[PDB]
């Protein structure tokens, strides 16, 4: 198998000592990770900064910036980020407040096959919460085949004109196990979430999560980036798959867990090369 | 199962 021997040449050079994760492991931020195993690199993880000064460690958030390339502005870039636990909805706020991020893709249920994945961090539609010191509206849900789109608005509570729109970007039938059998749902939402992203002036990376922020998130990432680099060199150009996981992976451990979720990326450039030929 | 590691799995 072509694909076999690549994804396992790629997790072979995983098995090694990797970049410092030492934030991660204080002792203060145990309970704000979902997995003790998966812990983002201290030099590319999202420091929240502003945090309660009650709090002795307040500055941390299992999540990670992603560049495509080196020199990317952040409206190019993403988060790559854990589902909110009970006890980090709050940081997760101030993440996508602090990064100015504008659009957040969610790529897991709430809870699948009885385990939590992610805990709701919205209103419900029409309402308004308080998380922490932001402020958060659910202004309105529009439901696709695939997914759900929230607009959101944000801000924080005792700063005036500090709103802006989020749109979350909720896809909610990716299966239990495994990969869907085509990619065709996955690249017509992407393609939703990049005319978004694109149309909002100076947003801030897009903020990508599933359980772990690590499988699903390095799979919609990964084809996100690939589709970017064939909507603007057009379908002859070259494509590495290889060298763009290795990218993301120099930046969060991990990324792109399975040889199921690598061979659906491949798919993923191939029906999207083939959609752009006949229209 | 049980050792509070992410598998993908």
């Amino acid at each position: 198998s072509g694909f076999w021997e690549e994804f396992e040449t790629l997790q072979q050079q995983e098995c090694k000592l990797l970049y410092s994760r030492k934030e991660g492991q204080r002792q203060e931020n145990k309970n704000k990770n979902r997995y003790k195993n998966i812990l983002p690199f201290d030099h590319t993880r999202v420091v929240l900064h502003d945090g309660d000064p009650n709090e002795p460690v307040s500055d941390y958030i299992n999540a990670n910036i992603i560049m495509p390339e080196f020199g990317s502005s952040g409206k190019k870039s993403y988060i790559a980020t854990q589902g909110c636990l009970q006890n980090t909805v709050n940081d997760f706020w101030r993440m996508v407040f602090q990064e100015n991020s504008r659009v957040i893709v969610m790529t897991t249920k709430e809870v699948e096959r009885g385990k939590s994945k992610c805990v709701k961090y919205w209103p419900d539609e029409y309402a308004l919460k308080e998380y922490g010191v932001m402020r958060v509206r659910n202004v309105k849900e529009s439901a696709a085949h695939d997914y759900t789109l929230r607009e959101l608005k944000l801000s924080k509570v005792g700063q005036g004109n500090t709103e802006r729109t989020v749109w979350q970007y909720h896809f909610r039938t990716w299966p239990d196990h495994g990969v869907p059998s085509d990619p065709g749902g996955v690249l017509d939402f992407l393609e939703e979430v990049h005319h978004k992203q694109e149309s909002i002036m100076d947003a801030g990376p897009v903020v990508v999560h599933s359980s772990a922020g690590i499988g699903r998130t390095g799979t919609f990432i990964v084809i996100d980036i690939l589709i970017d680099i064939i909507r603007e060199k057009g379908v002859d150009c070259d494509i590495d798959v290889p060298k763009t996981i290795q990218m993301v992976r120099s930046q969060r451990s991990g990324m792109v867990q399975t040889e199921a979720q690598y061979r659906f990326i491949y798919m993923a450039v191939q029906h999207y090369i083939e959609t752009l030929q006949r229209r | 199962k049980g050792s509070g590691d992410y598998m993908p799995m």
